[PDB]
């Protein structure tokens, strides 16, 4: 058969210009008379049209998103790609390059959605800090630890317990954007008390966009 | 100026018969063909129907859809209610060279019961204080519903600058989990005697409270 495969950058920054890029694999660009467009899904929200596009130069717009679509088409590369201008914080949405057999008609295939988000700040690494269990962190014959992940940029950050040995009771939050730009999450485990002083728990937490690697020992509080 | 109208909350039982519908506003629903798309969460969305009575090969013959023209509203017929119908669905226009979406219904199936929500607190750490940083964890777990205030205290002072928390999520054992987070200068951490995490849910309130040791 026939499969749309999107490309470009993940992240875009406001009032820049986006350069998202969907390329064919099993069929031809030109052949077939067939249409290709562009449509995009915020989180939460319903999908939007954005424009769609033939092989030659006929194009045709939203009226809430015209004088800032540019789509072309290469048939050498048998692909095509859609630049945005003036993005902005409201932009952020799921971008989907689905085949349209008929114009008026169904997009038989869709493509796997990338995930594109508007932030304004520089690519910073995450900041890691222990957190350590005590006497207030347990709650009856079991206890508490995790690891804490303030002020990084851009989602996502996976965290790993003992190298991914631990996963029972192992609870990774959802991101949540702060006050001033970055997110913050948190994963904790649930561990029985008795083993606090006597197994050690090393969280593994990796930002992969800024490539910055932290591994962070999680020992019990010590009084000063 | 043409807009798809859809009802965004549609919930049934299984088994049973429900309507979804999609009105238009100025052009008649009879004009253009009305694509209908059903969408699982985190996938790409999938033609259920289309010429607004013709089935794709692929999909049950329960996704009947039906056009009422006079009241320039286009139906899609849902009967045998399971598990996996759970997914949004938008229906599609085409007005004159300006494709139009629609505004999206949920398909509901119409789940654990109230479940404790153990509170656990931690004070910021030394490798924190020594970056010139503070920060004041409260993690919410094991609970339901998924719907838990917090509100943090110094000593007796709510606080309220800096706090910052997060949507409850299911866990894997049916229950939610939740966290809240209080960004806090070095200097304030240790101004007040102590500082407190209160947890309201279903009424009950889970506090625990943490010190500068």
């Amino acid at each position: 058969q026939v499969q749309l495969q999107e490309s470009g950058p993940g992240l875009v920054k406001p009032s820049e210009t986006l350069s998202l890029t969907c390329t064919v694999s099993g069929g031809s660009v030109s052949s077939g008379g067939y249409f290709w467009s562009w449509i995009r899904q915020p989180p939460g929200k319903g999908l939007e049209w954005i424009g769609c596009i033939y092989y030659s130069g006929s194009t045709n717009y939203n009226p809430s998103l015209k004088s800032r679509v540019t789509i072309s088409v290469d048939t050498s590369k048998d692909q095509f790609s859609l630049k945005l201008s003036s993005v902005t914080a409201a932009d952020t949405a799921v971008y989907y390059c689905a085949r349209q057999l008929w114009l008026r008609g169904r997009f038989d295939y869709w493509g796997q959605g990338t995930l594109v988000t508007v932030s304004s700040a520089s690519t910073k690494g995450p900041s890691v800090f222990p957190l350590a269990p005590s006497s207030k962190s347990t709650s009856g014959g079991t206890a508490a630890l995790g690891c804490l992940v303030k002020d990084y940029f851009p989602e996502p950050v996976t965290v790993s317990w003992n190298s991914g040995a631990l996963t029972s009771g192992v609870h990774t939050f959802p991101a949540v954007l702060q006050s001033s730009g970055l997110y913050s999450l948190s994963s904790v485990v649930t561990v029985p008390s008795s083993s606090l002083g006597t197994q050690t728990y090393i969280c593994n937490v990796n930002h992969k966009p800024s490539n910055t690697k932290v591994d962070k020992k999680v020992e019990p509080k010590s009084c000063d | 100026n043409f807009m798809l109208t859809q009802p965004h909350s549609v919930s049934e039982s299984p088994g049973k018969t429900v309507t979804i519908s999609c009105t238009g506003s100025s052009g008649s629903i009879a004009s253009n063909y009305v694509q209908w798309y059903q969408q699982r969460p985190g996938s790409a969305p999938t033609t259920v129907i289309y010429e607004d009575n013709q089935r794709p090969s692929g999909v049950p013959d329960r996704f009947s859809g039906s056009i009422d023209s006079s009241s320039n509203s286009a139906s899609l017929t849902i009967s045998g209610l399971k598990t996996e119908d759970e997914a949004d669905y938008y229906c599609q226009s085409y007005d004159s060279s300006n494709v139009v979406f629609g505004g999206g219904t949920k398909l509901t199936v119409l789940g654990q019961p109230k479940a404790a929500p153990s509170v656990t607190l931690f004070p910021p750490s030394s490798e924190e204080l020594q970056a010139n940083k503070a920060t004041l964890v409260c993690l919410i777990s094991d609970f339901y519903p998924g719907a838990v205030t917090v509100a943090w205290k110094a000593d007796s002072s709510p606080v309220k600058a800096g706090v910052e928390t997060t949507t409850p999520s299911k866990q894997s054992n049916n229950k939610y989990a939740a966290s809240s987070y209080l960004s806090l200068t070095p200097e304030q951490w240790k101004s007040h005697r102590s500082y407190s995490c209160q947890v309201t849910h279903e009424g009950s309130t889970v506090e625990k409270t943490v010190a500068p040791t």
